[PDB]
RNA sequence: GACUUAAUGUCACGGUACCCAAUUUUCUGCCCCG
RNA sequence: GGGGCAGAAAAUUGG
C-alpha cells in the first residue's frame, strides 16, 4: 500500500537524521522534508488519518525542536512553538484509540519526553504537578523497558527528581549500560540514599566533562544537579562545584588570542557556587595560615578565570564578516565544533603568576556574587606577602550610578553634583580602601574591576568624614580589565612621536603647529591604511577622533577615521608596529561602549585591543570633556614623559569638589588603563 | 468642595482591552499588556454586548505627570506658591505596594519652601497626590478623599440597547521588524476603536480643598495623550441578503455546470469584482461587450443561458433585487459567494497551515522579582523648553500597499483559536488597510517605525528594541523618540483599490510553476495625506532635520520615504511637501498653550492659516538648517540608495496581457494591454485616461533570471540558508533584497495615431490544411515599429555596500537586455516585445557609465534536385495536375527523454542569431484583417470584403507567426515528427484512424518529438524565436488595368476542404500531411477579372492588395542551446538549395506566395568562455553542421550502408526527403521553358469554366466505374502525377 | 449608582504585518466536392 | 448550389 511506502520513507529519513554522521544542515533539510511529506499526508487524509501518523508527526516535531539553536540570552519561541504543536498533535493522537500495545506505549513515551523538554524550557506553562500526573500515568501503562530505550531512563530519573519512589525499579536502572554515570549518581542519591557510589560516579562525570565542549547537555544537567544539591543543604556540593570549575577551566584552556567562549546560561551560577564553596572552606577554621592564603589565592584565580573572556552571542558569531583567512578558520572550527556538540548531545607573552608583581604594589580584585547578592574585594600585598578579603553590598551604589548615568546622558556637563554624590557613595559603601590595614599608606594600587564597577571612578572616592580627603591624594592608581592582560618587557627605547587626527571641529591647530611631531608619520586627515603603516615602536602615539559603539558586538566598535574607519578586529589584525607605545586617545569611553541596562556587563573597548597588540599603556577619558583639557594633557605629557598622572590631577584642581564641581568633573575623568 | 464634570474627547483611534480585576489579569498576557488602554466589560450572557469605560487611576496618573512637568517648567512653583518634590517610594515593611510600579525617570527640583509638609498644612502637590488623607489602598466610603477621580463612561449620544463590540472595535496585527535583516521577529494583536461616533467620555472629579484648584485646572489642559490617542479634556458646567445571494449564486453555478463550463466560474468571479471599479451603468445601460456580428451565440461568457435567460439580464434582475446594499458591496459579495461555491464544488477548501512561522509574543508586563528603582532627573535652572510642530502633506510617488490580515480573522470577540486548526482563506490573498468609510489610511505605527529606521541610519548606531524591561534604554535613538508625537492619516478618497496579479516561473522548462498565481490590492499613485509631527525639548536635533530633509522633495531631489510592505517591488515611496515649521515657547507662553490646548485636532487649519491669523505664543520657526549644511545628511543618509535610470526602445509589438479587463470592456477582444490608474491632485478626480506601463515584477524577474543564468544559481533545488550571489543581491526568506525596482512607463504614446493594433491568429490542421475548430483568436498589443519604436523609461535603486563583482553582474545583465536575449511581455517566440536599444541618463554614476560603455558572405547551398521528369520534362503543356498532394512518412517517431533545460548556458551547445532574406517568386497576399472595409467598396456593394496589406504605421510587414508555422511544418515533415495540430470529429472519428505514435505529445513523461523539442509544447518552452519581417527593396504593387483600385485583385471562391475525398471506403487510413504545388496559376485569375465581378455573388469572394515578384524582406531567427545537428537541420530547412522553395500566404491552390529564403549571416556567441564580441562562423563550419545533420538523418533512417565522409550530401537517397523535395520543387526558376497547368476539376458539366472536351469533372472522377478508390488514394500520394489523362 | 476603578509610583507614542516569486507556455487569417 | 471557426488545455497560491 502506498501509505505504508510513504510512512517507511519518512521513517527512513528520520533514522538517517538519527545517525551521528550527518551535518546539522543535512539534518535540517532531511527533517523538514520529512515534515513536508507528513504534513501533505495530513492535508490529504485530514480526519481519516491513522493514529500512528499523528505519532510520527509528533516525533518529527521533536526532532525539529532539537535542531533549533538558541539565539540571544533567552529561549527562542520557535522551540516552544514546535514543542507545543507536538503536544497538541500527540494529544489528538492519544484521543484516537484502539492501536496496538506498542502504539499506545509509544504515544505515551513521546508525550512524556515532549512534556519533559517543554517543562525544562518553560516553567509557568507546564507545571510540575502536570508532569507528575503525566509521567505517573505513563509508567502506569508500563514504559519500563530500561534495556531498550534511554527515554524510559529519562522518565525514571525525572520521576525520582519529582519524588515518586522507584526502589522497585532500581536494579534495572543500575544494570542498564545505556544510562551514563550522572543518572547512576542521581539514582543512588535520590532513591537509595547511598552517597559513596554517588561521589564515585560524580567524579567520573566531572572527569568526563574535561574533553566535552561547553555546548553539551551534560554541563547544564550537572550544574543543575549541583544547584539542587545546594538547595537541600547537602555536604557534597562543595567538592562538586570545585571539580566542575576545574573541568571548565581546563576545557576553556583550548582557545587562542580571539578570546571567546560559548554562552550558556548556567555558567555564572557555576562560578558563583564555586566561589561560595571556596569562601566557606576558607571561613572554616584552619590552624595553618598557608592553607588560608592558598584558598584566598584560589578565590582570586576563580575571579581571573571569569574575567578572562567575554562570551559572545550566537547571531553575532554568524553575522560578523571574514578577514585574514586564518582567524576565519579558527572561528569556523570553534563554531562548527560547538554546534555539532550541541546536536550530538541530544541525538543519542606568558601569563604571569598572581604573586609576580613589582615591589611596593598592592593589587585589588573584585567579584560581584549574584547568588548571595554581595561583593568581595580581594587584596594582595607584596611587601608583607599577605592575602585578605572583605565584603560589601552593591544595590544602592547601582541606584546612584544609574541616576548619574541618566543625568549625564541628558545634561552632560551639568551632572557634576550627581558625580559628587556617586563618589561619596563609593566612599561610604567601600570604607576599607581608606583603612591602613587593608591598603597601606603610600603604595601604588592596581584595580581589576569586574562588573559595572568598570565604569565607576574609583580614584575619586571621598572619605566618609567631615573634611573628606580624596583617594588619589595619597595613592597612585592604575586599572586593568583582567589580570591575564598584564605583561612584562616595556622597552620603549625610541624617541619618535606620531599624531593622527580626523575631526576638525576641535581646536587642535595650536597643537598641530608643534615642532615635536617632526616625523613623516604625523598627518591630519588620517585613515586606517595610514594607521597600519606605523613603523617601529613610537614612544607616544596620539589618536584624535570619534568613536562608534556597536551595541551587540565588541568586535565592531570603531574609531571614526576615513575610508570607513578601523574596527576592533582590524586593530587585532592589521596593526603590528605599536610594541611598547604609550597611547593617548581623544575619544571618550561612553562613545566606545554602549550604555548598560543590567547589573552585569562585559563589553571591551579598543584600549584593551591596544593592550593585546602590545602597547605599554593607554590614557583616556571616562566621559566627554572639553577639548582644551585633552590639549593641556597632551602638552604636559609631551614636555614630561616620566611623571605620573595623579600629580597632574592634584595640581590642576582635582580637589575642589565642595565649591566648584565643574573642575572636579573635568579633572577626574582621566584614567590610565595599563599595567607596567 | 465642589464637583467638576469632565469630558474627554478623542481625535484618533484608541485601544481597547477586556476587563479582569487583578488576578485574572495576571492569568492573561493580553490583559497585562493591555493596561493603560480603555476597558471593555460584558453585559448579560452570550458574549455579544457590553460597555466600555476608562478607570480613574489612569486619569490620575496622567494628571500627576502633567503636574510634575508643569512644576518642572517654572522651577517648582505655580502662581507664586512654592511646592515640594513629593514622595514616590514605599517601604515594604509598612503597607503594600500600590498595585502599579514606575520605571521611568521622575523630574525633581530644588525644594526652597523652607518647611516640611505635615498633615495640618501642605503644598498643592502633596494635597493633589493624596498623602495626608484618611483613605488609602483599601476602599471605604466615598468621603475622606481629598481628591477623588470617578470612572469615565462612554457618552452614548442616542439611547439604544446594549452596544456590540463589532460596532465599536476591529482587530489588527502589529509587528516588530529586525534592522539588520529586514524581516519580522514576532507579532501581537490589539483592538482599535472608532473616534467619529464613539469617542466621548464623561466623568466627575471631586476636590475638597480650595488651594490646589488652579493647578488641577491647569493640568487638565496639559494632558496630550491617553489610551494611545490624542485627546482633549474639558470642564463643563444583513444575513438575509447573504442568504439570497448564496441561493442565486448556487443557481448560476448549476446553470454553468449543466453546460460543462464550471472552470469559467472562477474567471467570472474575478470579472464581477472588477465591476466595482466602474459605475452601475455597466449593468443598467448594458455596456458589457457584445459578441461577433451574425453569431447565434453571443459573448464568450456573458451570454450563457441561466434558467432560460442570458447572464446579463439575470445580473440586472439580481441588481434590482439587491439595490439597498450599494454597488460595491453587491459586487464583492457576489464574487466571494461564487468563489466559495466553486471551491466547494471542486473539492479543495485551501487549508492554509504554516509550519513554524507564527511566533506570537507579548512583552512580559509582570516585574520579575528585584529591581525597584528610583531615578531622579534634575534639569539646570536656566534651561529653556520649547515645542516644535511640523505640518505638511505626504504624496505617493508610486502605488502603495499597507498590509492587513484577512476578514473573518479581524473580528474582536472571536479571536479564540488553536494551533492544529486550519484557516479558510478568502477571495483576495493580500488586502489593504482601509477605514470604516472605505478611506485609505497610513497608520501611526508604520510612520513611527519608518522614522525609527531613518533615525537609526542617521545616528549610525542604535539598540534593537527590548520588550521585557526594568530600566529605560539610554541610546540616542530612544532618547529622541521618547519626545516625538505623530498622528494617523486618512485621505479624502473612497474609491476601490486595483488588483494586480503575480506568477512565478519554473527555470528548467521556462513555463509557469504549479500553484504560483496570487493577487494583491494596490492603491493609486498621486494620493495625498496629512502629516503632523511634534517635538518637545531643549533644542531641535540635527538628525531629525536630516531625516525631514531626506523625506521631502524639491527641484532635482526626490523624496525617499519608504513606508509599507512591498518595497522590493517599489511599492510605497512617498514624498513630503508643503512643509511648515512652527515654534512654541513654554517658559513664557504656558497660559496660551493651556488655553489653545496645543492645537490638538486643529492642525488642518494650520496648513491654510496665514501668518497673521496664528494664535498667541506660536511663531514661525526661522532657523531651519538647509540641506547642504546638515552633517548627518550627505554622510549617512544620502549615500544609502543610488538611482539608475534608463530608457528601453522596443521596435516590435508589445503585449503584457490583462485578460479580465478584456472581459469587462467593449471591443470583444482576448488579450489587451496593461493600464494603470493615476490620481490627480489639482483636480480631485483620478484622471480621464490611463497610462500604459510594464510592471516592476516583470523586469525585476528579467534581471533576476539574467543574473541567475550567467552565474549558475537558478539550478539549485533549494535556497534555504544560502549565501549565493543571487540570494545576496535579490534576497531570500531570511534577508531582504539589496535592489529595488520600479515600473517602466510609456513616454511617447502621443506621437502615434492608433496606438493599439488588432492582430488575429489561427491554427492550421496538418491533414486537412484548413483552420482548426475553436482555434481562432485575437490580440491587441501596442503598435511598435522599427522606424517608430516605443520608448519606456525605468528606474532601479541600489544599496551602499556593493562589491565590484555584483556591479559587474548587474552591468552584464543590462548588456544582455540591450543585446536582445530577454524579450519583454508575452508571445516572444513570434516576435513580440523585442528590445532594439537602450539609453542611459547622464546623472547615472560614473563607474556604471564606464562599465556599460566598455561592454559594447553571399552564402549559398548550391544543391540541385532532379525533379519529376515524367510530368513536365516529357510533355510540356498538355497535362493537368492536382493543386494539393499528400506526403506520407511511416509511423515511427524518435522521442527523447533527456530534455535540454533553460536554466544555464551550457558549454558544448550553441547560441546566436541568423539574419535572413526572403524573395518572392510569385505574387504574395498577406491580408490586414483589422479593417474589413479596408480600401473602399463596402458602401457601394454590401457583403464584399476587401483588405489591405499587413502594416504597422504604414510599413509593410510579414508577421513572425506565419514564418514560424511554415518552418515548423517543413521541419516536422523533414524530421518525421508528430502531427502537432490535429482535430477529432465526424467522418468513427478521424482521431482513431491515426497511428498512436503520430498523436501530439502530451506531458514530459513519454518524451518529445524533434519538432516538439525544438519549437516547444505546452509544458516546455521552445528554443527558437522568429521575428517580424521588414520590407527592404524592389518593386511593389502588381498593376492590373481595369480595376477600381489599381493595385488589387478579386479572387475566386474558396471554401473548406473535404476529407471525404481523401479517405473514402472505411478500410482506409489518413495519408499524411498536405502540401501545395508551385505554378503560375494567378494569370488565369488576373485575365478573367470581369467574369469574376459578375456571375458570382460579392458576398463569396474577397478583394485584396497584391505584391509583385522580386520583393525582398529581411528578418531574424534567434536560438539558444542548440546541438550541431539541430542547427544543421534548421539551416537546411531555411535554405534547402537551388530550385527548391516554400509557400506562404493566401491563395496557395491558385499559385500565390512562392518564397525563397537565402541566409545572409550567422552569429554564435559563447558567454561561458571569458568574453569577446560575437563571432562570424565561416562557411566551412556551417557545412560541417549540415553534414552532421545529414548523418543524423541517415542514422535515424536505419540504413547505415551509405558511407561517411566530407562529400556533399545527395538528399534524395532517403525516400521521404525525395517526396518532400519533389513537392517543393519550382519548375520555372532556371530560365526553363516549361510551365504546368494545375487546377481543380469542374463538378458536373455545364458549370463554371468548363473546357470543351476535357472530361475533367467530379462526376467522371468519383463514380467507381473508372479510377476505383485505391487508385484514387494512390494518385494523391505520388507528387506531380497527371490527372487529365490519369497516368 | 449597582454593572465598573483604588490612590504617596503605569516609557505601551516600548514593537512597520514584515521577507521571497517575470500573467506566462504551444498555435500560418487560412480554405473545395454531395 | 453552398460558407465554417471566432478561442481550446493547464496554473488560482505556496514558503
Ligand atoms: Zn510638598
Ligand atoms: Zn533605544
Ligand atoms: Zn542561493
Ligand atoms: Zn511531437
Amino acid at each position: 500500500t502506498r501509505e505504508d511506502i510513504d510512512r517507511k520513507e519518512a521513517e527512513r529519513l528520520l533514522d538517517e537524521a538519527f545517525n551521528p554522521r550527518t551535518k546539522p544542515v543535512d539534518r535540517k533539510k532531511i527533517i523538514n522534508s520529512a515534515l513536508k511529506i507528513l504534513i501533505g499526508l495530513y492535508k490529504e487524509k485530514k480526519d481519516d488519518l491513522t493514529s500512528a501518523s499523528f505519532i510520527s508527526i509528533a516525533r518529527a516535531y521533536y526532532l525539529v525542536s532539537i535542531t533549533i539553536l538558541p539565539k540571544g540570552t533567552t529561549i527562542p519561541e520557535k522551540k516552544k512553538e514546535a514543542l507545543r504543536k507536538g503536544i497538541e498533535f500527540i494529544d489528538r493522537a492519544i484521543n484516537k484509540f484502539n492501536g496496538s500495545i506498542l502504539d499506545s506505549q509509544r504515544a505515551f513515551r513521546i508525550k512524556s519526553v515532549l512534556s519533559i523538554e517543554f517543562n525544562r524550557i518553560d516553567r509557568e506553562k507546564c507545571d510540575n504537578i502536570k508532569l507528575k500526573n503525566l509521567l505517573n500515568e505513563a509508567v502506569d501503562k508500563g514504559c519500563t523497558d530500561f534495556d531498550t530505550y534511554e527515554w524510559d531512563i529519562q522518565i525514571a530519573i525525572r520521576l525520582c527528581e519529582l519524588g515518586v519512589d522507584m526502589e522497585g525499579h532500581f536494579d534495572n536502572l543500575i544494570k542498564s549500560n545505556k544510562a551514563n554515570d550522572l543518572q547512576k549518581a542521581k539514582a543512588y542519591y535520590f532513591i537509595k540514599k547511598d552517597d559513596h557510589k554517588a561521589k564515585e560516579h560524580m567524579d567520573k562525570c566531572t572527569a568526563s566533562l574535561k574533553y566535552t565542549p561547553c555546548s553539551h547537555r551534560l554541563w547544564d544537567e550537572t550544574v543543575g544537579f549541583i544547584e539542587r544539591l545546594k538547595g537541600d543543604s547537602s555536604t557534597l556540593w562543595r567538592d562538586f562545584a570545585i571539580k566542575t570549575y576545574r573541568s571548565c577551566r581546563v576545557q576553556e584552556k583550548e582557545t587562542g588570542t580571539l578570546r571567546l567562549r560559548w554562552y550558556w546560561s548556567r555558567h555564572r551560577v557555576l562560578y558563583d557556587m564555586a566561589f561560595l564553596a571556596v569562601k566557606e572552606q576558607a571561613d572554616d577554621e584552619e590552624p595553618d595560615v598557608n592553607v588560608k592564603q592558598a584558598k584566598i589565592k584560589k578565590l582570586a584565580e576563580i575571579s581571573d578565570s571569569l574575567k578572562s573572556r567575554f562570551s559572545l552571542r550566537l547571531s553575532d558569531m554568524e553575522k560578523m564578516p571574514k578577514s585574514d583567512d586564518e582567524s576565519n578558520h579558527e572561528f569556523k572550527k570553534f563554531l562548527d565544533k560547538c554546534v555539532t556538540a550541541y546536536q550530538d548531545g541530544y541525538v543519542i607573552a606568558k601569563l604571569l603568576e598572581l604573586t609576580q608583581v613589582p615591589e611596593g604594589w598592592v593589587v585589588v580584585h573584585f567579584y560581584l556574587n549574584k547568588l548571595e547578592g554581595m561583593g568581595n574585594a580581594i587584596v594582595f600585598d607584596k611587601c608583607a606577602n599577605s592575602w585578605q578579603y572583605k565584603e560589601f553590598q552593591y544595590k544602592e551604589l547601582f541606584e546612584v550610578f544609574l541616576t548619574w548615568q541618566a543625568n549625564y546622558n541628558l545634561y552632560k556637563e551639568n551632572a557634576a553634583e550627581h558625580l559628587v554624590t556617586l563618589c561619596k557613595k563609593i566612599g561610604e559603601t567601600m570604607p576599607f580602601l581608606f583603612c591602613d590595614n587593608f591598603i597601606p599608606n603610600g603604595k601604588d594600587v592596581l584595580f581589576v574591576p569586574h562588573d559595572f564597577l568598570h565604569r565607576l571612578p574609583l580614584h575619586g572616592s571621598i572619605e566618609n568624614k567631615t573634611n573628606g580627603k580624596l583617594f588619589l591624594e595619597n595613592h597612585s592608581c592604575c586599572y586593568l580589565p583582567a589580570w591575564s592582560f598584564a605583561s612584562e618587557k616595556e622597552a620603549s627605547t625610541s624617541d619618535e612621536y606620531v599624531l593622527l587626527k580626523n575631526f576638525d571641529q576641535g581646536h587642535f591647530e595650536t597643537l598641530q603647529n608643534n615642532q615635536i611631531w617632526g616625523t613623516q608619520s604625523v598627518k591630519d586627515g588620517a585613515s586606517s591604511d595610514d594607521l597600519e603603516n606605523i613603523r617601529n615602536n613610537p614612544r607616544l602615539l596620539t589618536i584624535l577622533c570619534h568613536g562608534e559603539a556597536n551595541m551587540s558586538n565588541p568586535f565592531r566598535s570603531m574609531l571614526k577615521l576615513a575610508n570607513g574607519g578601523i574596527t576592533y578586529l582590524e586593530i587585532l589584525n592589521s596593526v603590528k608596529g605599536l610594541k611598547g607605545s604609550q597611547v593617548i586617545l581623544g575619544a571618550c569611553e561612553t562613545d566606545l561602549v554602549p550604555p548598560l541596562s543590567d547589573v552585569m556587563d562585559e563589553h571591551y573597548s579598543v584600549a584593551t585591543a591596544l593592550l593585546l597588540i602590545g602597547a605599554a599603556g593607554v590614557v583616556g577619558t571616562m566621559w566627554k570633556v572639553r577639548s582644551n583639557k585633552t590639549k593641556s594633557l597632551i602638552e604636559w605629557k609631551l614636555e614630561n614623559i616620566e611623571y605620573k598622572l595623579n600629580e597632574w590631577q592634584k595640581e590642576t584642581g582635582g580637589a575642589a569638589y565642595k565649591d566648584h564641581p565643574p573642575t572636579f568633573y573635568r579633572s577626574i575623568a582621566f584614567r590610565s588603563i595599563g599595567f607596567p | 468642595d465642589m464637583n467638576i464634570t469632565v469630558e474627554l474627547t478623542f481625535f484618533e483611534p484608541y485601544r481597547l482591552v477586556e476587563w479582569f480585576d487583578w488576578d485574572a489579569r495576571k492569568k492573561s498576557h493580553s490583559a497585562m499588556r493591555g493596561q493603560a488602554f480603555a476597558q471593555w466589560t460584558w453585559k448579560g450572557k452570550g458574549r455579544t454586548a457590553g460597555k466600555s469605560f476608562i478607570t480613574g487611576t489612569l486619569v490620575r496618573s496622567a494628571v500627576i505627570k502633567a503636574v510634575e512637568e508643569l512644576l518642572s517648567l517654572n522651577n517648582g512653583k505655580w502662581e507664586g506658591v512654592p511646592c515640594c518634590n513629593g514622595s514616590f517610594q514605599t517601604d515594604e515593611s509598612k503597607g503594600k505596594k500600590p498595585s502599579f510600579l514606575r520605571k521611568r525617570h521622575t523630574l525633581q527640583w530644588q525644594a526652597n519652601n523652607k518647611n516640611i509638609c505635615d498633615k495640618e498644612e501642605a503644598c498643592p502637590f502633596c494635597i493633589l497626590l493624596g498623602r495626608f488623607d484618611n483613605a488609602g489602598k483599601v476602599h471605604e466610603r466615598n468621603k475622606d478623599y481629598d481628591i477623588h477621580f470617578s470612572n469615565f463612561d462612554l457618552d452614548h449620544k442616542q439611547e439604544k440597547n446594549d452596544l456590540r463590540l463589532v460596532d465599536i472595535a476591529s482587530g489588527r496585527i502589529l509587528n516588530r521588524v529586525d534592522f539588520d535583516t529586514g524581516k519580522a521577529k514576532d507579532y501581537f494583536r490589539t483592538w482599535e476603536a472608532d473616534y467619529e461616533t464613539y469617542g466621548t467620555y464623561t466623568g466627575r472629579i471631586t476636590l475638597r480643598n480650595e488651594h490646589a484648584k488652579k493647578l488641577l485646572l491647569a493640568s487638565l489642559g496639559f494632558v496630550d495623550k491617553l489610551c494611545g490617542a490624542l485627546c482633549r479634556i474639558e470642564v463643563i458646567k444583513s444575513e438575509d441578503h447573504n442568504d439570497e445571494l448564496r441561493k442565486q449564486a448556487e443557481v448560476i453555478v448549476e446553470a454553468f455546470k449543466q453546460n460543462d463550463k464550471l472552470e469559467k466560474i472562477r474567471i467570472l468571479a474575478d470579472a464581477i469584482r472588477t465591476l466595482r471599479l466602474h459605475g452601475e451603468g455597466v449593468i443598467e445601460k448594458d455596456e458589457l461587450p457584445d459578441g461577433k456580428e451574425e453569431r447565434d451565440k453571443g459573448h464568450h461568457l456573458w451570454d450563457i443561458k441561466v434558467q432560460g435567460t442570458a447572464l446579463r439580464t439575470k445580473l440586472k434582475e439580481l441588481w434590482q433585487s439587491n439595490k439597498d446594499i450599494g454597488w460595491r458591496k453587491f459586487t464583492e459579495m457576489l464574487g466571494s459567494n461564487l468563489y466559495l461555491i466553486y471551491k466547494k464544488e471542486t473539492g479543495g477548501v485551501s487549508t492554509r497551515f504554516r509550519i513554524l512561522g507564527d511566533t506570537e509574543y507579548y512583552s512580559k508586563a509582570h516585574d520579575s522579582e528585584g529591581s525597584d528603582l528610583f531615578i531622579p532627573v534634575t534639569p539646570p535652572e536656566g534651561i529653556e523648553t520649547k515645542e516644535w510642530i511640523i505640518v505638511g502633506r505626504l504624496k505617493a510617488a508610486t502605488p502603495f500597499y499597507f498590509g492587513v490580515q484577512q476578514p473573518s480573522d479581524s473580528i474582536p470577540g472571536k479571536e479564540k483559536k488553536s494551533e492544529d486548526s486550519l484557516v479558510i482563506n478568502e477571495h483576495t490573498s493580500f488586502n489593504i488597510l482601509l477605514d470604516k468609510e472605505n478611506r485609505y489610511r497610513i497608520p501611526r505605527s508604520a510612520l513611527r517605525g519608518a522614522l525609527r529606521r531613518d533615525l537609526r541610519t542617521a545616528f549610525g548606531s542604535g539598540c534593537n528594541v527590548s520588550l521585557g524591561g526594568q530600566i529605560l534604554c539610554n541610546c540616542k535613538v530612544c532618547i529622541e523618540m521618547r519626545r516625538i508625537t505623530l498622528k494617523d492619516s486618512v485621505s479624502d478618497f473612497s474609491e476601490p483599490p486595483e488588483i494586480r496579479y503575480r506568477i512565478a516561473k519554473n527555470p528548467g522548462t521556462a513555463t509557469v510553476e504549479d500553484g504560483s498565481l496570487f493577487d494583491i490590492e494596490v492603491g493609486p499613485e498621486g494620493l495625498t495625506f496629512p502629516f503632523v509631527l511634534r517635538y518637545r525639548g531643549h533644542k531641535f536635533p540635527e538628525q531629525l532635520s536630516s531625516v525631514i530633509r531626506y523625506w521631502e522633495e524639491n527641484d532635482g531631489k526626490n523624496g525617499m520615504a519608504w513606508l509599507g510592505g512591498l518595497d522590493s517591488t517599489g511599492k510605497g515611496r512617498f514624498a513630503l511637501k508643503d512643509i511648515k515649521i512652527f515654534e512654541w515657547d513654554l517658559n513664557q507662553k504656558i497660559n496660551e498653550y493651556i488655553k489653545e490646548r496645543g492645537m490638538r485636532g486643529k492642525e488642518k487649519e494650520l496648513l491654510e492659516m496665514g501668518e497673521s491669523s496664528l494664535p498667541d505664543g506660536l511663531i514661525p520657526y526661522k532657523f531651519f538648517e538647509e540641506r547642504e549644511c546638515l552633517f548627518p545628511y550627505k554622510e549617512n543618509l544620502k549615500p544609502q540608495w543610488s538611482e539608475v535610470q534608463y530608457t528601453i526602445e522596443v521596435g516590435s509589438p508589445l503585449l503584457t496581457a490583462d485578460t479580465i479587463s478584456a472581459l469587462t470592456e467593449p471591443g470583444n477582444r482576448d488579450a489587451i494591454a496593461y493600464k494603470k490608474r493615476v490620481y490627480n491632485d489639482g483636480n480631485n478626480a483620478i484622471e480621464p485616461e490611463p497610462r500604459f506601463a510594464v510592471k516592476s515584477e516583470t523586469h525585476r524577474g528579467i534581471f533576476r533570471t539574467a543574473v541567475g543564468r550567467r552565474t549558475g544559481d537558478l539550478g539549485k533545488e533549494d535556497h534555504e540558508d544560502c549565501t549565493c550571489d543571487m540570494c545576496i543581491i535579490f534576497g531570500n526568506e531570511h534577508e531582504s533584497s539589496k535592489i529595488r525596482f520600479e515600473d517602466l512607463e510609456l513616454i511617447n504614446g502621443n506621437e502615434f495615431e492608433k496606438l493599439e493594433k488588432h492582430i488575429d491568429h489561427v491554427a492550421i490542421d496538418r491533414f486537412t490544411g484548413g483552420a482548426l475548430d475553436k482555434a481562432k483568436f485575437d490580440t491587441y498589443p501596442l503598435a511598435g515599429s522599427p522606424k517608430k519604436p516605443l520608448k519606456l523609461k525605468g528606474r532601479f535603486w541600489i544599496k551602499k555596500g556593493f562589491s565590484g563583482d555584483h556591479k559587474l553582474l548587474i552591468t552584464t545583465a543590462l548588456s544582455d537586455i540591450r543585446d536582445g536575449l530577454y524579450p519583454l511581455g508575452s508571445k516572444g517566440g513570434v516576435g513580440y516585445g523585442w528590445v532594439a536599444g537602450i539609453s542611459i541618463d547622464d546623472n547615472v554614476p560614473d563607474d556604471f557609465k564606464e562599465m556599460i560603455n566598455k561592454t559594447e558572405g553571399p552564402i549559398n547551398n548550391d544543391y540541385v534536385h532532379p525533379g519529376h521528369q515524367s510530368p513536365k520534362q516529357d510533355h510540356k503543356n498538355k497535362n493537368i495536375y492536382y493543386p494539393h498532394y499528400f506526403l506520407d512518412s511511416g509511423s515511427k517517431v524518435y522521442r527523447e527523454k533527456d530534455i535540454i533545460t533553460h536554466e544555464e548556458f551550457t558549454e558544448e551547445l550553441l547560441s546566436g542569431k541568423i539574419n535572413c532574406k526572403l524573395e518572392t517568386l510569385t505574387p504574395l497576399i498577406i491580408p490586414d484583417t483589422s479593417d474589413e472595409n479596408g480600401l473602399k467598396l463596402q458602401g457601394n456593394k454590401p457583403g464584399h470584403k476587401n483588405y489591405k496589406f499587413f502594416n504597422i504605421n504604414g510599413e509593410l510587414m510579414i508577421p513572425g507567426s506565419e514564418l514560424r508555422g511554415m518552418l515548423r511544418t517543413h521541419f516536422e515533415a523533414l524530421t518525421k515528427s508528430c502531427f502537432a495540430i490535429f482535430g477529432e470529429d465526424s467522418t468513427k472519428t478521424l482521431g482513431g484512424k491515426l497511428d498512436k505514435a503520430l498523436h501530439p505529445c502530451t506531458g514530459l513523461s513519454d518524451g518529445l518529438c524533434p519538432g516538439c523539442h525544438l519549437f516547444g509544447t505546452t509544458d516546455y518552452k521552445g528554443r527558437v524565436k522568429f521575428g517580424f519581417a521588414k520590407y527592404e527593396n524592389g518593386p511593389e504593387w502588381l498593376i492590373t488595368r481595369g480595376n477600381n483600385p489599381e493595385r488589387s485583385l478579386t479572387l475566386g471562391v474558396l471554401e473548406s476542404p473535404r476529407p471525404a475525398f481523401s479517405i473514402p471506403d472505411d478500410e482506409s487510413e489518413i495519408p499524411g500531411r498536405k502540401f501545395y504545388l508551385h505554378h503560375n496559376g494567378w494569370r488565369i485569375i488576373r485575365q478573367k477579372q470581369l467574369e469574376i465581378r459578375e456571375t458570382v455573388q460579392p458576398e463569396r469572394n474577397v478583394t485584396t492588395e497584391v505584391m509583385d515578384k522580386g520583393n525582398v524582406f529581411s528578418f531574424d531567427v534567434r536560438f539558444e542551446n542548440l546541438r550541431e545537428w539541430e542547427l544543421g537541420l534548421l539551416l537546411q530547412s531555411l535554405d534547402p538549395g537551388k530550385n527548391i522553395a516554400h509557400k506562404l500566404g493566401k491563395g496557395k491552390p491558385y499559385g500565390f506566395g512562392s518564397v525563397k529564403i537565402k541566409i545572409d549571416s550567422l552569429h554564435t556567441f559563447k558567454i561561458n568562455s571569458n568574453n569577446d564580441k560575437i563571432k562570424r562562423v565561416p562557411q566551412s563550419d556551417i557545412r560541417e553542421y549540415i553534414n552532421k545533420g545529414y548523418q543524423k538523418l541517415i542514422e535515424w533512417s536505419g540504413n547505415n550502408s551509405i558511407q561517411k565522409g566530407n562529400v556533399l550530401p545527395q538528399w534524395h537517397v532517403i525516400p521521404h526527403i525525395d517526396k518532400l523535395y519533389k513537392l517543393l520543387w519550382v519548375p520555372f526558376l532556371n530560365d526553363s521553358k516549361l510551365e504546368p497547368d494545375v487546377r481543380y476539376p469542374v463538378l458536373n458539366e455545364e458549370s463554371k469554366g468548363y473546357i470543351e472536351g476535357s472530361d475533367y469533372t467530379y462526376k467522371k472522377l468519383g463514380d467507381k466505374d473508372n479510377l476505383p478508390y485505391k487508385t484514387r488514394v494512390k494518385g494523391l500520394t505520388t507528387p506531380w502525377s497527371p490527372w487529365n489523362p490519369f497516368q
